[PDB]
């Protein structure tokens, strides 16, 4: 385990300095603001249906009766671009609103403890989760357990031996075969049936698909010597 | 889950084809290019609401050909392959509930209909054969008597109780699914969360339409009168309060589709991790997938939407 | 008013409109450059634009049986990256 942990942190150092793919999320911050100042700055060359684009222009040429008359055009104008760039910084802060509560619900869930929520904290199981400091943004770097090698085996709901059925109490039967074993979901470790690993609840007449095998005693041994 | 999208042409709607009209438009800045930018976003954002909802899984799985699920039927929300269009029975119910040339058009989403119920027909495969394992590695074959047995004991009941009353679990089963068709059938109210989506969008396409017939203060509404019965020393005054009233009119409409476009994409995360964690999963948080103790759930197609069928306890 | 693409042969008729200037095969590739209504676009070569419908991924039926189950022998560990702003 230990010797996969450490090979695991290692392919994320190279993923990270080979492209930069990898923070497009981040670089759309940036960007729309960049572009939003950008066209701000621009809409001081237009018109709007004046006689010229700058003030000095209009106030060192034109007599006051009319002075009146094309400044009016430029303060309508320029008043409508500061109104529609408040309009989409409120909108966008919106969605980073939205984006800070969930780094806030995956800080106190994901790190500071364990979810046994699907898909949340991780692909997987979640067992771990260390954060990281990004430039406006956080990264989570989520440890999962994840099954690899499968093996086909045969099943069966219970067991019922001398008239009692058995039903398992962590984990499900399988069979190789030959004998019975009880293992996990998770992991394959088979052991013999006895009865600290079975649960007796009536008689075997009623559940569909029973077999017939034979369930140890461990008072064998000791009871005879 | 999504929106149908939409492309307003900045100059097609102010400009009636004509190159005088043209000539005092760009005389306003970039206000063309903002309104093209900001519908372009939010057409993008409706394909990405579609594939974190129902793109879960990147593994097709199939139905066996034999179904032997231990006195369940599930004959109602399995695709039949002989129709030409692959929904269940329970999809094509759900299908029949719901129902210019001026610069707007309609652009068609990428991901169509057939291919968003390969995607139901895959999950829906991997709940039944798989259950709980095939969201979180490889899957693995459970039989379904088996399955019920894991899912009983999440929500503190023996295994007992499901095992010697198989025969009255699978028919209340199918007794629930059969109410859900004549439920759906009979009242047509059930769908008026979907049905308020493609209202209020085409009450915002109708304004601009019908505001091209106001004046603001002009002779006539048309941009070819104007041209035709006075000068261009005195039409030019004419086609500014034409171009001024127009211009705040698609301001409002972008505005008021930008703020829609908010809860829509607040109410595809919310579609999305429902489909992990009472599909893919057990839930155990209260009033989440459905009233009580949750045990599995089935999704289902919808038109701009999805449909949940939550099993509980 | 340019023509230069209009010569012909390569026309191909989708729902969202029409494609011209690129082929149109029948295979089924994942894609990246997105059309509508399921048709895509990519290069693959000597090179070409061409254009497929877009698969849902590999094919993959699973056994089921009354007396048949999986379980586990082993296992790896996986570290991925989640970015948030």
């Amino acid at each position: 385990i230990a010797n996969q942990f450490n090979s695991a942190i290692g392919k994320i150092q190279d993923s990270l300095s080979s492209t930069a793919s990898a923070l497009g999320k981040l670089q759309n911050v940036v960007n729309q603001n960049a572009q939003a100042l950008n066209t701000l700055v621009k809409q001081l060359s237009s018109n709007f249906g004046a006689i010229s684009s700058v003030l000095n222009d209009i106030l060192s040429r034109l007599d006051p009766p009319e002075a009146e008359v094309q400044i009016d055009r430029l303060i309508t104008g320029r008043l409508q671009s500061l109104q529609t760039y408040v309009t989409q910084q409120l909108i966008r802060a919106a969605e980073i609103r939205a984006s800070a509560n969930l780094a806030a619900t995956k800080m106190s869930e994901c790190v500071l403890g364990q979810s046994k929520r699907v898909d949340f904290c991780g692909k997987g199981y979640h067992l771990m989760s260390f954060p990281q400091s990004a430039p406006h943004g956080v990264v989570f770097l989520h440890v999962t357990y994840v099954p690899a090698q499968e093996k086909n085996f045969t099943t069966a709901p219970a067991i019922c031996h001398d008239g009692k059925a058995h039903f398992p109490r962590e984990g499900v039967f399988v069979s190789n075969g030959t004998h019975w074993f009880v293992t996990q979901r998770n992991f394959y470790e088979p052991q013999i049936i006895t009865t600290d690993n079975t649960f007796v609840s009536g008689n075997c007449d009623v559940v569909i698909g029973i077999v017939n095998n034979t369930v140890y005693d461990p008072l064998q041994p000791e009871l005879d010597s | 889950v999504s929106m149908t999208k939409t492309s307003v042409d900045c100059t097609m709607y102010i400009c009636g084809d004509s190159t005088e009209c043209s000539n005092l438009l760009l005389q306003y800045g970039s206000f063309c290019t903002q309104l093209n930018r900001a519908l372009t976003g939010i057409a993008v954002e409706q394909d990405k609401n579609t594939q974190e909802v129902f793109a879960q899984v990147k593994q097709i799985y199939k139905t066996p050909p034999i179904k032997d699920f231990g006195g369940f039927n599930f004959s109602q929300i399995l695709p039949d392959p002989s129709k030409p269009s692959k929904r269940s029975f329970i999809e094509d119910l759900l299908f029949n509930k719901v129902t210019k040339f001026n610069g707007l058009t309609v652009l068609p989403p990428l991901l169509t209909d057939e291919m968003i119920a390969q995607y139901t027909s895959a999950l829906l495969a991997g709940t039944i054969t798989s259950g709980w394992t095939f969201g979180a590695g490889a899957a693995l074959q459970i039989p379904f008597a088996m399955q019920m047995a894991y899912r009983f004991n999440g929500i503190g009941v023996t295994q007992n109780v499901l095992y010697e009353n198989q025969k009255l679990i699978a028919n209340q089963f199918n007794s629930a699914i059969g109410k859900i068709q004549d439920s759906l059938s009979s009242t047509a109210s059930a769908l008026g969360k979907l049905q308020n989506v493609v209202n209020q969008n085409a009450q915002a396409l109708n304004t601009l339409v019908k505001q091209l017939s106001s004046n603001f203060g002009a002779i006539s509404s048309v941009l070819n009168d104007i041209l035709s019965r006075l000068d261009p020393p005195e039409a030019e005054v004419q086609i500014d309060r034409l171009i001024t009233g127009r211009l705040q009119s698609l301001q409002t409409y972008v505005t008021q589709q930008l703020i829609r476009a908010a809860e829509i994409r607040a109410s595809a995360n919310l579609a999305a991790t429902k489909m992990s964690e009472c599909v893919l999963g057990q839930s155990k948080r209260v009033d989440f997938c459905g009233k009580g103790y949750h045990l599995m759930s089935f999704p289902q197609s919808a038109p701009h939407g999805v449909v949940f069928l939550h099993v509980t306890y | 008013t340019w023509r230069v693409y209009s010569t012909g042969s390569n026309v191909f008729q989708t729902r969202a409109g029409c494609l011209i200037g690129a082929e149109h095969v029948n295979n089924s590739y994942e894609c990246d450059i997105p059309i509508g209504a399921g048709i895509c676009a990519s290069y693959q070569t000597s090179q070409s634009i061409i254009a497929y419908t877009m698969s849902l991924g590999a094919e993959n039926s699973v056994a089921y049986s009354n007396n048949s189950i999986a379980i586990p022998t082993n296992f790896t560990i996986s570290v991925t990256t989640e970015i948030l702003p």
